[PDB]
């Protein structure tokens, strides 16, 4: 509860590392199979940054 | 061809006479004395039969400098040397152990036995280069009733005293001149403790410090090592073990040393694509201290080291001497030498021996006058 | 005479001698004073090694000298 | 082949018993501190060349009296992994094909003199060091950095801002100052970090993180970026649209000399 | 002779003793006559430091008088027999405070501070030393006295100084040592810290900075303060009476005095409770003069001029001036130093560049 | 756990615990790890407080400096059925304080406290041996061997003053 | 010590009483020193130098880099200050014993950073040669607390052994700054490595020849204790460059580049407002992006004008066009 008041979400500061990584995945072993399903209890309480 | 001194070869391990001999040539006036002389040049002999010896020793240390010059021997030949120092000092020609194996001297015992036969060849100036002299006050302790002033105090080098209680440089130097004697006195009672304190009155051209690392045990009755690591800078500034009033003079021409110092770092880039300050040295030499040289003489106190005798080694136990000796053709050059192995370090690796704890333990501390 | 061995103890000794008594008397004494053998002691006074056979007379010491005692070392 | 390897199997063991170099001793002897516990006053067999091996060192101990056998020249942890890469974009420049302009000042000052010194040679002075992207998100700013990694191959870390923000602290300081001591060691290296507009906009609990932790971090990468350490080439590429944020010693120029508006 | 395991002792639980016809225990065995089929004598359980226990029959050498229930021994290592007794065990650290004879710098290196000495002497020495009277008094001792007061004023100097004049056992302490990042070995030099001290009775433990244990909180809310105020509570521990402290005291040290602890306002831990002031207008003249013996001045200097001329400058000020006149002196190029130099270092070196820009001010 | 073990054999035993601050703290552990530390040692308490593991015969005196830095699993009764309060000494709570430590010292004869006292406040119980300990000091300065009233009206203000150095507030259940 | 055999605990956390070899001396055991016993019969055989905890230490401590002495910007005359504080009584106590006087070790870097903060410091480090030891003040900070007071203490009674030193304290805006009350804080665990430095520098004994240097980026917050005049001695606020200075700086910094003769390097700082060095380094190498630009082998007047432009207009766009944060 303070954690929502400092990112938004602690989880979605993890989630930030994941998606940019993802950028460059389209091939470097060639391209992605390794998904990220990400889930939520709505997208107006996520950074708009994702 | 070289571009660095070759190096020397053991003969069964003649390592305590090698380290010697590298670092008392680096000595300024000592490698021009040995070179200059000739014999039958008019010094002659009445007294004692070792004053031939020793002359021969003069010789044979010329003759293994003329051969380290030459980059046509890959080593140096001393052979010569050895039986005329194992004749004079019969000390050298013991066995230490059978095998072709020979007393392994001192590297100090060696330094002295040297000085002696090069003192007396060149007579009393040579002397004074290596020796310092004290003004020695001997005063009674509880009020003074006497003062004896000595002047025929010397050593050729100042005793550095450690009972691990010293573990740097000014101090056990300063304490091993401050002692307390005991002396029959008929001022108060038939003893009295008087106070001798030595202060240098004229420094030596060339300065040894002697390191006491070694330790006689009272509790086991045999020899150890004073295993204390002993920290010092490079250089070393005398003016706390001088005279007051010779303090004065020493100073005065150690600040004007400095100042050129410090044009030559500027300079010595400009003249590449001795004597600026030496001449700065001299005009002053001739206004603090009697007319034009003396000898015995330095009025600097900053000593850059020319060479340290590093010893390896323990109680009484047999070890290595390595010596590393300055570079005098390239300044701030050091070369590293483990007698047959010569390396290149630098200034900077030369702080490093003064570790230990099982070796490369400094053993002697020599320097040169900067201003000579 | 009266003269003294400055040790690296950290202490100075007394010995009686005679200055037509050689330096092999002086070591001699140490050893009674202090327990080192008489041979590993080596002597200096003016810088000059000091040796067995000559007097206190040939090296002219003399009351008020500080003879200063150091340990040989082995190499090898 | 055969006698250079005998005698060197002669003295190096059977169980070499991993141990790690407190600090070495100038007499060929070195305290060792083994991870199943016990020091050790270890000798050195000293055919390993005396002066090679240095504090933080993986050393190989004998079985029988531990002496320094020989010395392993590299290991790595796995924060570092994150840091270093395996990658070999499959996207080369123009890819990029557009604001191509503003990108003469990301290979004029990154790319070139990588390539060519000789140019700053007839100069002389120093030559570029660092740049700032900044502007909207979208314009491009995760590409062109990655773009100039494909054509220079010059060892390319990556690192994210949310990563140098951490719920513990003393251990922030630690990474940060790692990220340029790792990259000045391999003498070319382009550092990455991407956002560091999440230095204050990101924060876990605020009794670990906070001012203080955010503060820390900042004042370390002054000394790292630029600061005395001289360490290698770390041609730095940020990404920001947060740049007021950041510290006056940070946009202070020198750093960050041609600055890119997007 | 050496090597052997050094131990302390878990108990003694004794055994009865060897003079009997059915067993020589006092734990019933199966069985009949024994005394010494598995009757054993006098027992001492001892621990190791190589963490175990072992229960050994105890040397009959060492009495139980030799043997309290934590007794520090030596135990054989190669077979498990009590060997001797030892002191009990110290941290380095602790064998770190103990004294060097620090050098007095007697009343005659101070400046001022008349009224400061005169209440440490009272509150710490005068209890030593007239502890006769105290008792003839009925009264017992303060157990110790704060130092506090503005930085600049030689806190640290005068507790220095005056105990080493009067001769007590000086314990060298500095507050963020016992801070530690252990728990249970950097609590431990606490512990040692008194057990040395009532053997070295009497003695004055003095602590500089008591802050970094005299944390006014012990309300803390998520956060590394609960193991910081370990070391807090266990000294007030020991700052109570359960005897062998009375002879025990402390000097304190600190910056300020509004962030101590409120078992710090109490007495009984520092009765005491002295403020080091700013400076006075006689108290100045002197501080001046006592730097200024140490270098050469010339004769025309009046300790007055400058003690007018500077008001509000502390001790640390002070000893800013009397150093700042010499490097003006070497930078005219002198040998003296004049009285017009130290009128000039009060400008070149205060607390602040000047009062500021003024725009209306 | 072994300490209460040693209550069971030791009859009517009494457990003092001194002073508790150290394990008093809360659930914290987003700290440090000697929060958890705390931890572990307080859930052991518990278990031996209530359970199948019954006392009687062993009593807690729990004494503390301020009670609301606990957690309150150890306000909880049944375990800690009576909660005293010893508040600070009273008007002549001072005055019974007074008449036993006036015995201990040497005076001329002193029953002349009780209007000082009372408006003297700002004592706690150890305070009242301190003003005995510098009235000893101001008839030290007079060179005298006695507590006078002279004495004890000079120190009564010194010991007060001292106090308002720093402030004291606490509030209770 | 028992005087008279001795107590060790090994590392391997076990107690052993010990005695003495005979390559021991009995003057030679220190509280606190680390021996080497036998690893059969404990014996002492070889002392060895005391604490094994500090190794991040052997990290910090730091060989001069030649920036060189004359690569300091000006003649100007702050840093002459330095030469009379620092520099000189390592080179000449004498003068220093003339005058009696206690020399001055301490002294505060401050003022605006792009002024060469650090710069002149390693020009120090080049002219002295002594040992520089470099402290961060946020690698002052560990996960846990009492772990950074070891590091400080330590750090500091290691330099003391050594002889000619000085310690540069860097950044040590945090650890370092001022002392309050948070009540909930977190701050307070960093204040005690705050504290660590105030009980070092006083000590209970003075520093031997230890020369400091704080380099604070602000005065706006420090300790009273840590800014005490008694141990930071003189203070020398560093300063922009004038309309003198910065023509001098940009003289060095044109002399080491290749420019066609004829130049004014009056012209260029009368063109730049009062502003950094750190503005001039860069208006050299912009100058010669835009050299490079033309393809030329020279730099020019013209390419000197728009880097000017350059620079100034990024500025604004930025902080610290009159950051001070008050105070003088
Ligand atoms: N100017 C451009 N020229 C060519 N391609 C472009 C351009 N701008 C964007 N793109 C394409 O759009 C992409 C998405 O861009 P990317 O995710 O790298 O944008 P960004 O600006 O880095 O985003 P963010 O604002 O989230 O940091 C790129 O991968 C790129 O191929
Ligand atoms: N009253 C004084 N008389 C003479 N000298 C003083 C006086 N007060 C301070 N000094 C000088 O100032 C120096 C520094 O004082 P010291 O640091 O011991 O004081 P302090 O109150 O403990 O300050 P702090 O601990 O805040 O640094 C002393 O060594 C002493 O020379
Ligand atoms: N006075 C100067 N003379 C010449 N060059 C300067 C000067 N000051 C700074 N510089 C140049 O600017 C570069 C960087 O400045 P530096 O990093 O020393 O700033 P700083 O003062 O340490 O600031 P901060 O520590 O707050 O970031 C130097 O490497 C040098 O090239
Ligand atoms: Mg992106
Ligand atoms: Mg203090
Ligand atoms: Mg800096």
């Amino acid at each position: 509860s303070t954690r929502v008041e400092g990112s938004g979400g602690g989880d979605s500061e993890v989630q930030r590392t994941m998606l940019e990584l993802l950028n460059q995945l389209d091939g470097f072993e060639t391209s992605k199979n390794i998904k990220i399903i990400m889930a939520t209890n709505r997208l107006d309480i996520l950074d708009p940054a994702l | 061809f070289a571009q660095l001194p070759v190096g020397f070869k053991n003969m069964g391990n003649t390592c305590y006479l090698n380290a010697t001999l590298q670092a008392l040539y680096r000595v300024n006036d000592l490698r021009d004395m040995i070179l200059n002389y000739n014999p039958s040049q008019g010094v002659s002999n009445s007294g004692a039969q070792d004053e031939e010896i020793h002359k021969q020793i003069v010789i044979e240390m010329k003759r293994c400098f003329e051969n380290l010059q030459n980059k046509s021997f890959k080593s140096v030949l001393p052979i010569v040397l050895l039986n005329t120092l194992r004749k004079c000092y019969p000390q050298f020609a013991e066995r230490d152990s059978q095998g072709g194996f020979y007393k392994q001297q001192d590297a100090e015992e060696l330094f002295t036995q040297l000085f002696h036969s090069m003192s007396i060849v060149f007579g009393d100036k040579f002397s004074e280069d290596f020796r310092i002299q004290f003004k020695t006050t001997i005063k009674d302790t509880a009020n003074d009733n006497d003062i004896t002033v000595k002047e025929n105090e010397s050593d050729s080098k100042l005793q550095c005293h450690i009972s691990g209680t010293t573990n740097f440089m000014r101090n056990g130097l300063l304490e091993g001149l401050n002692e307390k004697i005991e002396k029959r006195s008929d001022l108060t009672g038939a003893n009295s403790i008087y106070s001798v304190e030595k202060k240098i009155s004229r420094l030596p051209k060339f300065l040894t410090v002697q390191y006491v690392r070694f330790f006689w045990k009272r509790s086991t009755n045999k020899k150890s090592k004073i295993l204390r690591k002993v920290v010092f800078p490079f250089q070393l500034d005398v003016a706390d073990m001088l005279t007051p009033e010779y303090a004065a003079e020493k100073v005065k021409v150690r600040d004007e040393l400095r100042k050129v110092e410090k044009e030559k770092n500027e300079k010595e880039r400009e003249i590449k694509r001795n004597e600026s300050e030496k001449d700065q040295w001299l005009e002053e030499y001739k206004k603090h201290f009697p007319p034009n040289l003396e000898k015995g003489e330095n009025p600097s106190c900053v000593y850059n080291l020319i060479g340290v005798i590093t010893h390896q080694g323990a109680n009484s136990e047999s070890g290595h001497y390595q010596a590393f000796i300055r570079d005098e053709l390239d300044e701030n050059k050091w070369y590293k030498f483990n007698d047959d192995k010569v390396s290149v370090v630098e200034k900077e690796k030369i702080e490093s021996l003064a570790g230990g704890g099982e070796s490369d333990s400094a053993l002697i501390l020599m320097y040169k006058g900067f201003g000579l | 005479m009266q003269i003294f061995v400055k040790t690296l103890t950290g202490k100075t000794i007394t010995l009686e001698v005679e200055p037509s008594d050689t330096i092999e008397n002086v070591k001699a004494k140490i050893q009674d004073k202090e327990g080192i053998p008489p041979d590993q002691q080596r002597l200096i006074f003016a810088g000059k090694q000091l040796e067995d056979g000559r007097t206190l007379s040939d090296y002219n010491i003399q009351k008020e000298s500080t003879l200063h005692l150091v340990l040989r070392l082995r190499g090898g | 082949q055969e006698e250079e390897k005998k005698q060197l199997e002669e003295i190096r063991g059977n169980p070499l018993s991993i141990g790690t170099l407190e600090e070495i001793i100038d007499d060929d002897h070195a305290i060792v501190t083994s991870p199943t516990m016990p020091d050790y006053y270890v000798s050195i067999l000293s055919f390993v060349d005396k002066e090679l091996l240095e504090p933080g060192c993986s050393v190989l101990l004998h079985h029988k009296t531990m002496s320094i056998v020989g010395v392993l020249q590299d290991d790595a942890d796995p924060m570092v992994s994150v840091m270093k890469m395996d990658k070999s974009p499959t996207e080369s420049y123009s890819d990029i094909g557009g604001l191509e302009s503003q990108i003469q000042e990301i290979k004029e000052s990154v790319e070139l003199p990588l390539t060519h010194p000789e140019l700053y040679e007839e100069m002389g002075i120093k030559p570029p060091k660092g740049v700032i992207l900044y502007g909207a998100p979208g314009t491009g700013k995760t590409l062109l950095a990655k773009a100039v990694a494909n054509q220079t191959s010059a060892t390319f870390l990556r690192i994210v801002g949310s990563e140098l923000i951490q719920k513990y602290l003393g251990d922030g300081p630690r990474l940060c100052r790692q990220i340029f001591k790792v990259a000045g060691e391999n003498a070319p290296s382009i550092v990455f970090i991407d956002e560091i507009d999440a230095i204050g906009t990101k924060r876990y609990d605020s009794n670990s993180g906070g001012e203080r932790e955010i503060q820390r971090t900042m004042l370390e990468l002054l000394n790292q970026l630029d600061g005395f350490d001289d360490r290698g080439d770390v041609k730095v590429i940020m990404a920001t649209n947060k740049i007021e944020t950041l510290d006056p010693a940070l946009i202070r120029p020198g750093r960050i000399d041609r600055k890119i508006l997007f | 002779q050496l090597p052997y395991l050094v131990a302390n002792v878990v108990e003694v639980m004794d055994m009865n003793e060897i003079e009997d016809k059915e067993n020589s225990e006092s734990t019933t065995q199966g069985g009949n006559v024994n005394l010494d089929n598995t009757a054993v004598g006098k027992a001492a359980v001892v621990k190791t430091s190589s963490r175990q226990t072992v229960f050994l029959p105890m040397v009959g050498l060492v009495d139980p008088d030799k043997l309290k229930p934590n007794d520090l021994v030596g135990v054989n290592k190669d077979s498990y027999l009590i060997l001797d007794t030892l002191p009990s065990e110290f941290d380095s650290r602790v064998k770190a405070m103990e004294v060097d004879e620090k050098p007095t710098e007697t009343y005659s290196d101070v400046g001022g501070l008349d009224k400061q000495i005169e209440e440490l002497v009272e509150a710490i020495v005068l209890p030593m030393k007239r502890a006769d009277k105290f008792k003839d008094m009925g009264i017992r001792a303060p157990k110790g006295a704060l130092m506090y007061g503005p930085p600049g004023t030689g806190k640290t100097l005068l507790a220095r100084a005056c105990a080493a004049q009067t001769n007590a056992t000086f314990l060298k302490l500095a507050a963020p040592q016992l801070v530690q990042m252990y728990i249970g070995e950097g609590a431990k030099l606490v512990r040692d810290a008194f057990a040395l001290a009532k053997e070295k009775a009497p003695t004055i433990i003095f602590i500089d900075e008591l802050d970094a244990i005299g944390t006014k909180r012990f309300d803390s809310e998520k956060s590394g303060d609960r193991e910081v105020q370990r070391t807090m509570l266990e000294l007030l521990n020991q700052l109570d009476g359960f005897s062998s402290d009375d002879r025990v005291k402390v000097l304190a040290a600190t910056n300020r005095v509004d962030v101590l602890d409120p078992a710090l306002l109490r007495s009984g831990r520092l009765d005491r409770k002295i403020e080091f002031p700013l400076p006075s207008e006689d108290s100045r003249a002197q501080i001046l003069q006592i730097h200024s013996r140490k270098m050469t001045t010339d004769d025309d200097i009046n300790w007055q001029e400058l003690a007018r001329s500077t008001d509000e400058f502390n001790g640390a000020q002070l000893k800013a001036v009397t150093v700042e006149a010499g490097m003006i002196a070497l930078r005219n190029g002198q040998s003296s130093v004049k009285h017009e130099d130290f009128v000039e270092g009060i400008s070149e070196v205060q607390a602040r560049k000047s009062k500021s820009v003024s725009f209306y001010a | 756990r072994e300490m209460f073990a040693y209550a069971k054999e030791h009859e009517p035993c009494i457990i003092f615990m001194d002073e508790v601050d150290a394990i008093g703290g809360r659930r914290f552990s987003e700290g440090t790890s000697a929060d958890r530390e705390i931890q572990r040692t307080l859930m052991e308490l518990l278990t031996q407080m209530d359970g199948f593991d019954n006392l009687g015969q062993t009593k807690i005196i729990m004494a503390t400096n301020r009670p609301d830095t606990l957690d309150p699993a150890l306000l909880r009764p049944g375990r800690l059925d009576r909660k005293v309060e010893i508040p600070l000494p009273n008007e002549a709570g001072r005055l019974e304080i007074f008449k036993i430590h006036t015995a201990k010292v040497k005076k001329t004869g002193e029953f002349d406290f009780e209007a000082a006292v009372k408006m003297s406040d700002g004592f706690n119980g150890a305070d009242i041996r301190n003003c005995a300990t510098e009235a000893g000091f101001f008839a030290i300065r007079d060179d005298r061997d006695h507590i006078n009233p002279d004495d004890l009206m000079k120190a009564v203000r010194k010991v007060a003053e001292v106090k308002k150095l720093e402030g004291t507030i606490e509030y209770q259940k | 010590i028992i005087k008279g055999k001795y107590v060790i605990n090994l590392k391997q956390i076990a107690k052993f009483v010990v005695g003495l070899g005979e390559r021991v001396r009995p003057k030679d055991i220190e509280e606190g020193m680390r021996v080497g016993v036998d690893r059969s019969k404990y014996n002492i055989e070889l002392p060895l130098p005391p604490r094994i905890d500090p190794s991040v230490t052997m990290m910090t401590v730091e060989e001069k880099p030649d920036v060189t002495y004359s690569d300091v910007g000006g003649c100007k005359d702050q840093i002459e200050k330095l030469r009379e504080v620092v520099e000189l009584p390592l080179l000449s106590p004498e003068r220093f014993a003339t005058l009696g006087i206690d020399p001055p070790k301490g002294i505060l870097l401050y003022g605006p950073p792009g002024t060469g903060k650090t710069l002149c410091a390693r020009a120090v480090a080049n002219r002295t040669d002594a040992t520089f030891i470099r402290v961060i003040g946020s690698e002052l900070v560990q996960k846990y607390v009492g772990e950074g007071a070891r590091m400080v203490r330590e750090l500091f009674e290691m330099a003391r052994t050594k002889k000619a030193c000085i310690i540069f304290f860097d950044e040590i805006d945090a650890v370092g700054g001022a002392r309050f009350d948070d009540g909930a804080g977190g701050d307070n665990e960093v204040q005690r490595t705050m504290l660590e430095l105030i009980t070092q520098l006083d000590g209970f004994d003075p520093r031997g020849n230890i020369k400091v240097m704080f380099a604070t980026n602000r005065p706006n917050t420090l300790d009273p204790a840590l800014l005490r005049p008694g141990r930071i001695d003189r203070k020398v606020e560093f300063s922009l460059p004038d309309l003198e200075g910065r023509a001098n700086i940009f003289r060095i910094h044109s002399k080491s580049m290749s420019v066609e003769r004829g130049i004014r390097w009056e012209l260029i700082s009368r063109l730049c407002p009062n502003s950094t060095g750190a503005e001039l380094r860069s208006v050299c190498t912009e100058a010669g992006m835009f050299a490079i630009r033309a393809r030329r082998k020279v730099a020019t007047e013209k390419d000197f004008l728009k880097a000017v432009d350059k620079v100034i207009s990024g500025y604004k766009k930025f902080s610290s066009t009159s950051r001070y944060m008050q105070y003088n």
